[PDB]
RNA sequence: GUGGGAGAGGGUGGUGGAAUUCCCGGAGUAGCGGUGAAAUGCGCAGAUACCGGGAGGAACGCCGAUGGCGAAGGCAGCCACCUGGUCCACCCGUGACGCUGAGGCGCGAAAGCGUGGGGAGCAAACCGGAUUAGAUACCCGGGUAGUCCACGCCCUAAACGAUGCGCGCUAGGUCUCUGGGUCUCCUGGGGGCCGAAGCUAACGCGUUAAGCGCGCCGCCUGGGGAGUACGGCCGCAAGGC
């Protein structure tokens, strides 16, 4: 089992999810906006994030994970309200990061990102 | 003729023997292009911000030399053709510019 | 280059020529030539088992060195480029040092009066020939041993070359000239570079003629013969195949795969071609 | 904060010192713009043409991770 | 490039007198210089052509000299496109 | 050019959006011409915070 | 001529990282993706999310900007090699060698075409999902030429500053690039801004003229028909002139 850990947070306009990762980075438990009672649109608000947070760490908690840092890859509107549950939900929240991937221009993104 | 200086980055897990006959080859090498070497400011090991060969670790080289401007780029080719070898970078000797 | 030519006549309006231009000397080596008996696709039985072959302009076989391995270290001067007939590459008269003159499938690029060697010791160079497992990763190679001095098979053909893509254990992962990418053992001799006269797609054979002169004869489609003759055979007045397309042997011709199910071979054969 | 004036007298062509350099990109690795490096024109040209040489040697950071 | 050396070579040879340095003879002979180095750098890049471009200013150039040196004095006209090898 | 005042309120719009503790940096006009303006205007108000404080 | 500069100017070879996709392995589980909202689509045959490894193509973030370079089209990771243009300073040389330019010749964005490569992302056509009275569209999931390289064609454009080129003469103010100097300034060449006089139908222009003059070239002569038809020339075609 771990204690110590680590945690990603995956923040996007539709959606937020989170892995609750070991240290070596394979996972132990993923949640998202669709995993507790939400479809469409509203997974992708705030509020959502949120429960989804909490019940990445509620159920990180009962493997018995402890300390977790936070890696954010997104921007998302309930990216806010996800780092800042985590702090509130009973986790060590070692640390916090900002690993968003952008290319150095790379492939040209669709018609919707032009 | 003109002035190039030639940076070598190695295999930091290397022998002694080995990195010595890599470091023999490349002196080799110059020689057989025409190059005649003005300075070594070799460095040894001095660690990275990204894993070049996917180590951490990287070992420094460099010379500052003089050969005929035609002969450069089939060197550093003949530099680059060995299995240790990680990078190779040439470039001309152009005089210090400062600031405050 | 693929010399063209005016039209002056039906067929030498589309023909098309190599230009012969890496070619410095004219005649075969007479110790290393040897008679090829012509086959016409019969077998030892007198049957032809292979359709449609005959009646070629006559060859003398050169006889060319798969192996390499035979003489390591001693090198050789690259003593002229030859046109050879068997195949669609270009050779290379070699003159080693000893004395002992062989012949190779041409290179791309090489001159005459170059130096080639072979085996581990040898300088990563066109025309060289080194066990795979002392290859660069990434260097694209050419007639390939598949089993450990076995001979070169892979990568021979005009223009061919076949490129390596890593080591894993005592094998090197190569891409053969197909798309296919398979294990190969460390041990095998390859030689370094293209296959030359990458031309030889370019060409426009351009009559009927032509195709005769390179021993091929007529082929004629199961749509113009009869039931007792082939699947497609028959019927009033000129049809549409009328089943799913077959060989005169009655297998599917679109499509079905042949290698064989189980082959020992597979397990060294990472990923099938192509697109 | 201006970087010129913080560091002293020193010639951005060699590329070898990470010293020198590093304090010329941001925490994320990217080059500072003009605003923060308190360089002239032409001297910031010579700058990032000798730093990304350098990003290539490996001496300096293509990027990082943002920590809080 | 052209070195110093190799200009310096050329130009002493033109000159009309010791100290001469323009003097349409010089002033083509260095033209024609770098104008033939020009033609073989193209006959190996011919996918250069904004270097073309040059060229053909280049070959402007040589052909107004040549025109005024030939209405002024012919012989020292004639002695030139000769000795450069020039005009066909 | 009489057009001057919709550059003149852009780079303005951006010259007060670049002086804020915390402005935008991604906020702009979908125009070209009128652009130019604002990201530059917020230019120099995000370059005015550096000297003084 | 001598001596110096700056720059994404062009051509060839090489090389670096970020990211997308696909593939192998691990770890893991009930949805993922997507919109205004949805659906198609993907997912227990184990996806999305995360970690490690590999393949491959394309484009080069920060620097970077109203900045720079080019005659125009246009040009951007970094390295070298080959090469054009252009600026400064010295007042050394030549002695009007000049400007322009019908035809000619070369270049000429994208799309398109031929041959052979290449194909990750994107994406005409195309197929679905939606929206709709319908929706041969806008939005969504797919997807082929093409987009990339070589070579050869094509020769068009809001190819625009809708301003042909060269020289001279006519307030300054301002900030910016890059040279030079007895360095606050002074001064040569680019780039913008407000503006004397003057111009203009007005808008506006204005030492980067649309001012005031000279040289030369090119074009205009009501709208539609029409950049059509006929002829000619060019192109593989499209189609151009
Ligand atoms: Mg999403
Ligand atoms: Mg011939
Ligand atoms: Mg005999
Ligand atoms: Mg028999
Ligand atoms: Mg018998
Ligand atoms: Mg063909
Ligand atoms: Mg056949
Ligand atoms: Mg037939
Ligand atoms: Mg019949
Ligand atoms: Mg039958
Ligand atoms: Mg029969
Ligand atoms: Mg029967
Ligand atoms: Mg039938
Ligand atoms: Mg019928
Ligand atoms: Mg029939
Ligand atoms: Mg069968
Ligand atoms: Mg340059
Ligand atoms: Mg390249
Ligand atoms: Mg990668
Ligand atoms: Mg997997
Ligand atoms: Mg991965
Ligand atoms: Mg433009
Ligand atoms: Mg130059
Ligand atoms: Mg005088
Ligand atoms: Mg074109
Ligand atoms: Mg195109
Ligand atoms: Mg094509
Ligand atoms: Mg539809
Ligand atoms: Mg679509
Ligand atoms: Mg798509
Ligand atoms: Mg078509
Ligand atoms: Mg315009
Ligand atoms: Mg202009
Ligand atoms: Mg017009
Ligand atoms: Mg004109
Ligand atoms: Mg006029
Ligand atoms: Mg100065
Ligand atoms: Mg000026
Ligand atoms: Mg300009
Ligand atoms: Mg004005
Ligand atoms: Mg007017
Ligand atoms: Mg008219
Ligand atoms: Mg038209
Ligand atoms: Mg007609």
């Amino acid at each position: 089992q771990v204690a110590s850990g680590r945690a990603y947070i995956h923040a996007s306009y539709n959606n937020t999810i989170v892995t609750i990762t070991d240290p070596d980075g394979n996972p132990i438990t993923w949640s998202s906006g669709g995993v507790i009672g939400y479809k469409g649109s509203r997974k992708g608000t705030p509020y959502a994030a949120q429960l989804a947070a909490l019940d990445a760490a509620k159920k990180a908690m009962a493997y018995g994970m402890q300390s977790v840092d936070v890696i954010v890859r997104g921007t998302g509107a309930g990216r806010e309200q996800a780092i800042r549950a985590l702090q509130a939900s009973g986790l060590q929240v070692k640390s916090i990061v900002d690993d968003t991937p952008v290319p150095h221009n790379g492939c040209r993104p669709k018609k919707k990102f032009r | 003729m003109r002035r190039y200086e030639v940076n070598i980055v190695l295999n930091p897990n290397l022998d002694q023997s080995q990195l010595a006959l890599e470091k023999e080859i490349i002196q080799r090498a110059l020689e057989n292009y025409g190059a005649r070497v003005e300075k070594v400011e070799e460095l040894g090991l001095r660690r990275l911000a990204y894993p070049i060969a996917k180590d951490p670790q990287g070992y420094f080289l460099w010379y500052q030399v003089e050969m005929p401007e035609d002969r450069v780029n089939d060197l550093a080719r003949e530099l680059r053709i060995r299995d240790n070898v990680r990078r190779v970078m040439v470039v001309k000797s152009q005089e210090p510019f400062l600031a405050n | 280059a693929v010399k063209k030519f005016k039209p002056y006549t039906p067929s030498r309006r589309f023909m098309t020529v190599a230009d012969f231009s890496e070619i410095t000397k004219t005649e075969p080596e007479k110790s290393l030539v040897k008679p090829l008996k012509k086959t016409g696709g019969r077998n030892n039985q007198g049957r032809i088992t292979v359709r449609f072959r005959g009646g070629g302009h006559k060859r003398l076989y050169r006889i060319i060195d798969f192996k390499r391995w035979d003489k390591v270290g001693i090198p050789a001067k690259v003593a002229a480029i030859e046109y050879d007939p068997n195949r669609s590459a270009r050779i290379a008269l070699l003159h080693y040092v000893d004395g002992e003159k062989r012949y190779i499938i041409a290179p791309d690029g090489l001159q005459v009066g170059q130096q080639v060697v072979a085996g581990p010791d040898a300088p990563i160079q066109v025309g060289n020939a080194l066990p795979l497992r002392f290859i660069p990763v990434g260097t694209v190679v050419h007639a390939v041993e598949l089993e450990p001095k076995k001979g070169a098979k892979l990568a021979r053909a005009a223009g061919t070359s076949a490129q390596i893509q890593g080591r894993e254990g005592d094998y090197v992962i190569l891409r053969l000239p197909s798309g296919e990418l398979r294990k190969v053992h460390g041990e095998c001799y390859a030689t370094v570079g293209a296959v030359g006269n990458a031309d030889h797609k370019n060409i426009v054979l351009g009559k009927a003629g032509r195709s005769r002169w390179l021993g091929r004869r007529p082929h004629v489609r199961g749509a113009a013969m009869n039931p007792v003759d082939h699947p497609h055979g028959g019927g009033e007045g000129r049809a549409p195949r009328g089943r799913p397309p077959a060989s005169p042997w009655g297998w599917q011709t679109k499509g079905l795969k042949t290698r064989k199910r189980r082959k020992p071979s597979s397990r060294f054969i990472i990923a099938r071609r192509k697109k | 904060a201006k970087v010129k004036a913080t560091l002293g007298e020193f010639d951005l062509r060699d590329y070898r010192n990470v010293e020198v350099l590093k304090r010329f990109l941001s925490e994320t690795g990217k080059i500072l713009p003009r605003r923060r490096t308190g360089l002239s024109a032409k001297e910031q040209r010579i700058l990032a043409k000798t730093i990304k040489r350098a990003r290539i040697l490996g001496l300096l950071p293509f990027t990082e991770k943002l920590v809080r | 490039p052209i070195t110093k050396e190799e200009k310096q070579k050329v130009i002493q040879e033109f000159a009309r007198f010791p100290g001469d340095t323009g003097s349409t003879e010089v002033q083509v002979a260095l033209l024609t210089l770098r104008i033939n180095r020009l033609s073989e750098h193209l006959k190996v890049h011919k996918k250069d052509h904004h270097s073309h471009r040059g060229l053909l200013m280049m070959v402007g150039q040589r052909r107004r000299l040549l025109r005024y040196l030939q209405r002024e004095d012919p012989e020292r006209y004639r002695a030139l496109i000769e000795k450069l090898g020039i005009r066909g | 050019r009489q057009k001057r005042d919709r550059l003149e309120r852009a780079h303005q719009r951006g010259y007060q959006a670049g002086i804020a503790g915390r402005s935008k940096e991604m906020c702009p006009y979908q125009t070209l011409n009128q652009r130019s303006q604002w990201l530059g205007g917020w230019r120099e108000a995000m370059a005015d915070r550096v000297v003084m404080a």
